[PDB]
RNA sequence: CCCCGGCGAGGGGAGUGAAAAAGAACCUGAAACCGUGUACGUACAAGCAGUGGGAGCACGCUUAGGCGUGUGACUGCGUAC
RNA sequence: ACGGGGCUAAACCAUGCACCGAAGCUGCGGCAGCGACGCUUAUGCGUUGUUGGGUAGGGGAGCGUUCUGUAAGCCUGCGAAGGUGUGCUGUGAGGCAUGCUGGAGGUAUCAGAAGUGCGAAUGCUGACAUAAGUAACGAUAAAGCGGGUGAAAAGCCCGCU
């Protein structure tokens, strides 16, 4: 099965209306580093709720 | 002598597709559906230029129909006394008094139900 | 053209426009549907239809001052700048020299004038009798187109 | 004093990178930089250095202040595609669009 | 390149006869 | 000079309240669809709104000529397949006397957004009673 | 030459030049097609998408007002070549 | 199985007077064709009568494009052609002026010659869409972890399974 007729350019941004992104709210500060992660997750520096968990 | 198309065929597409400005879609950027949407807009500026006439003289009729009904008295008696009192005002300057002047509107309403009895 | 009479693709059966050669005048690179030749773009005018149309233009070179007739008209040595002087000297500016036998002086002289064409009695023709402003002949010329014109 | 940082040719489509630039259009370069950083996606690497690229041009070149910098205009164009064949089954070939974009940031104090 | 096998088939093709 | 045309911002609507006891109901509903659609004033617009408003009460004593009452019959489909269903005239008035009234006036308004304007400034009631007391209604003698 | 970037690609300055939106993907740089911004409309509404009428809003004028431009609620007629 | 609502007339028969109703007819302004008569033409004007839907097709009159002559002329770095807006103008094909871009050509008038006008031909060539960020990523023999390098390592190197 195939389109019987070219689908126009404002029906296809009405399909689109729903692919958008949402960016994440929940930048957490570590409460010893300062640092920024996500919740949940550990920093960057391997720290995560006050502790060092990864000495890399 | 060899003539290119290319100065001359650009001037008459673009002349069609300005007369296209405001239209929806691929009837304003491509230039088959633009020209066909061209002439069918003149078909019926053509043919609207004799309707205009008659919408005009329904609503002036419908706004005299209802003025004179204020008054006691229907439109085809209202018309009928106006042609007995040989008075050649128009059905678009009775509908423009009805409106704005009720009270010479009264007037001619009187001077029609005089000649009719 | 060049290229070969092999047809491009068969006849039917691949949903495509039909074709029978590379070189047809609606293909890109393709012949010229009525293409050109060399031709002969030569007129023929009667001889007393020649004759009558050169009276008619000579009648309005008098009718129109633009006829000067003088008996001799020669300069001395084959120098430009002799000619150019003597023309200055008759307020002649774009000129067509009529002479009853051209003498080689007054040819020379003349050729680098782009104004000024000399001429003899015998080569005279229509265009040039009107492409000129003003025409100059020697009487010995001026017979001379008399009997050329009967 | 507003300053432009372009990335031109940039391998990937226009409709995946417009995804990540509409998420930063008119935030601050503060908040704009942490949204890149923990949004998943490879148009966010490439977003990012065109940021990063936008304020060192306006540090440098314009002496400005990153602290009061925001992103005023961004928009992504599409580049020149590349023409690439791709065998499919009975001898027939298709044809693959590489698309590439013009990636364009731009920030201002102002 | 040659054409669609199901537009070759006599079966599918010469459907009416 | 161009003819008038009724602006709908600065157009009078008035309010009024009609008795539906004992009047014919196609003779009653014309005269509903006249002041609704507004074609009772001078200022008449074929595309804007100036009529008024029609408080009709006890919309379950109209009345109908011949053997309408057992014989008119309504129709309407469900949508879903073998979902037509009807209902006479005596049932229609004992299970929704309103649906009587409003469906012939709707019969008789224009179709279309303005149209479907005109027919919320009816205002049906079984009973005789209403509560738009505030916007004081005049009494409309047919 | 300086700066961001992976001693990248790409870019921003500086400089050359009459011109760099003449920067090597280089004279001019149309259209289809794809975007960013602004004004107006659009989530109770049925169809060749215009045409005739027409409110409101925005921006210009110029006035003791109502013209110009853009948009186009609602409404009559209207089944492409 | 009235177009619908609805109708006991808003149905049917007979009589009568109003009104609505078309691009028909009339009123006002304008253009053109064909006759007839003339302020007199010199082939144009004035008065009057009438005509002006149109396929196949016949007849008449024009616009614009490239090239040759007029043109060693005329316009043009104080901005040509081309591109893109705006205003004015003709019954139409069209014309004129000008803002911005462009950066070196253009061409009156009257004649002359044509590769002289494109939406269609499952037309030809190039560019770009749509389906759609959809199907698919090529044997169901299979991977896990630690270390190294590196801007970045599920896939590279080393090691053990
Ligand atoms: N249908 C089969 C066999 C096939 C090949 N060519 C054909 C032509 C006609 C009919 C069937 C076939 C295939 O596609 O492999
Ligand atoms: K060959
Ligand atoms: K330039
Ligand atoms: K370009
Ligand atoms: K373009
Ligand atoms: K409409
Ligand atoms: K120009
Ligand atoms: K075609
Ligand atoms: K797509
Ligand atoms: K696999
Ligand atoms: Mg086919
Ligand atoms: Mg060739
Ligand atoms: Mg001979
Ligand atoms: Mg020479
Ligand atoms: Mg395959
Ligand atoms: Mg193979
Ligand atoms: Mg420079
Ligand atoms: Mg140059
Ligand atoms: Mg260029
Ligand atoms: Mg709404
Ligand atoms: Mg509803
Ligand atoms: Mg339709
Ligand atoms: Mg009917
Ligand atoms: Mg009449
Ligand atoms: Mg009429
Ligand atoms: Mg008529
Ligand atoms: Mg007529
Ligand atoms: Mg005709
Ligand atoms: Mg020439
Ligand atoms: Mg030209
Ligand atoms: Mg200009
Ligand atoms: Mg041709
Ligand atoms: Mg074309
Ligand atoms: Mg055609
Ligand atoms: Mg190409
Ligand atoms: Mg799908
Ligand atoms: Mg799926
Ligand atoms: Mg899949
Ligand atoms: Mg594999
Ligand atoms: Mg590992």
């Amino acid at each position: 099965a195939v389109q019987q007729n070219k689908p126009t350019r404002s029906k296809r941004g009405m399909r689109r209306s729903h692919d958008a992104l949402t960016a994440v709210t929940s930048l957490s500060v570590d409460k010893t580093s300062g640092e920024k992660h996500l919740r949940h997750h550990i920093t960057a520096d391997g720290y995560y709720r006050g502790r060092k968990v990864i000495a890399k | 002598a060899r003539v290119k198309r290319g100065v001359i065929a650009r001037a008459r597409h673009k002349k069609i597709l300005k007369q296209a400005k405001g239209y929806y879609g691929a009837r304003s950027r491509v230039y088959r559906v633009a020209f066909q949407a061209v002439i069918k807009a003149g078909q019926y500026a053509y043919r609207d230029r004799r309707q205009r006439k008659r919408q005009f003289r329904q609503l002036w009729i419908a706004r005299i129909n209802a003025a004179a009904r204020q008054n006691g008295i229907s439109y085809s008696k209202f018309i009928n006394g106006l042609k007995k009192a040989s008075v050649e005002i128009d059905r678009k300057i009775l509908a423009d008094i009805a409106v704005f002047d009720k009270v010479a509107f009264t007037a001619l309403v009187e001077k029609a139900k005089a000649a009719l009895a | 053209v060049t290229g070969s009479g092999k047809k491009p693709w068969r006849q039917k059966g691949t949903g495509r426009a039909r074709s029978g050669s590379i070189k047809s005048p609606i293909w890109r690179s393709g012949g010229v549907t009525f293409a050109a030749r060399p031709q002969d773009h030569s007129q023929k005018v009667n001889k007393k239809m020649y004759r009558g149309a050169l009276k008619s233009i000579l009648s309005e070179l008098v009718r129109q001052d633009r006829l000067i007739v003088v008996e001799k008209f020669s300069v001395e040595a084959p120098k430009t700048k002799l000619l150019a002087q003597k023309l200055k000297d008759m307020a002649l500016e774009d000129v067509l020299i009529i002479t009853g036998e051209l003498d080689e002086n007054l040819f020379l002289a003349a050729r680098n004038l782009h104004k000024v064409d000399v001429r003899d009695a015998t080569g005279i023709d229509p265009v040039s009798l009107i492409a000129f402003d003003k025409v100059v002949m020697t009487a010995d010329a001026v017979k001379q187109v008399e009997e050329m014109l009967a | 004093m507003e300053t432009i940082a372009k990335h031109r040719h940039a391998r990937s489509s226009a409709q995946k990178v417009r995804l990540v630039a509409d998420l930063i259009r008119g935030k601050k370069v503060s908040q704009a930089l942490d949204i890149l950083t923990y949004t998943n996606k490879k148009a966010a690497v490439l977003v990012k250095k065109v940021l990063e690229s936008a304020i060192a041009n306006a540090e440098h070149n314009d002496g400005a202040d990153i602290d009061d910098l925001k992103v005023t205009k961004i928009f992504v164009d599409e580049g020149p595609s590349m023409k690439r064949i791709m065998p499919r089954a009975k001898g027939r070939a298709d044809r693959i669009l590489k698309r590439t974009s013009h990636i364009t940031v731009v920030v201002s104090d102002r | 390149v040659t054409s669609k096998w199901f537009n070759i088939d006599n079966k599918i093709v010469d459907h009416f006869p | 000079m161009k003819t008038f045309t009724a602006k709908p911002e600065t157009v009078k609507r008035d309010w009024y309240v009609v008795d539906a006891t004992g009047k014919t109901l196609g003779r009653l509903a014309t005269e509903l669809a006249r002041r609704l659609r507004g074609k009772h004033k001078a200022e008449y617009t074929p595309h804007v709104d100036t009529g008024d408003y029609i408080i009709v009460l006890n919309a379950d004593k109209v009345a109908v000529t011949g053997n309408k009452r057992t014989d008119k019959v309504y129709y309407h489909h469900t949508g879903h397949i073998g979902g037509i269903k009807q209902a006479t005239f005596e049932e229609m008035i004992a299970r929704r006397p309103e649906r009587v009234i409003e469906i012939a006036v709707k019969g008789m308004l224009p179709k279309g957004p303005l149209g479907r304007a005109m027919f919320r400034k009816l205002k049906v009631y079984a009973g005789n009673e209403h509560n738009h007391a505030a916007q004081q209604p005049q009494v409309l003698d047919i």
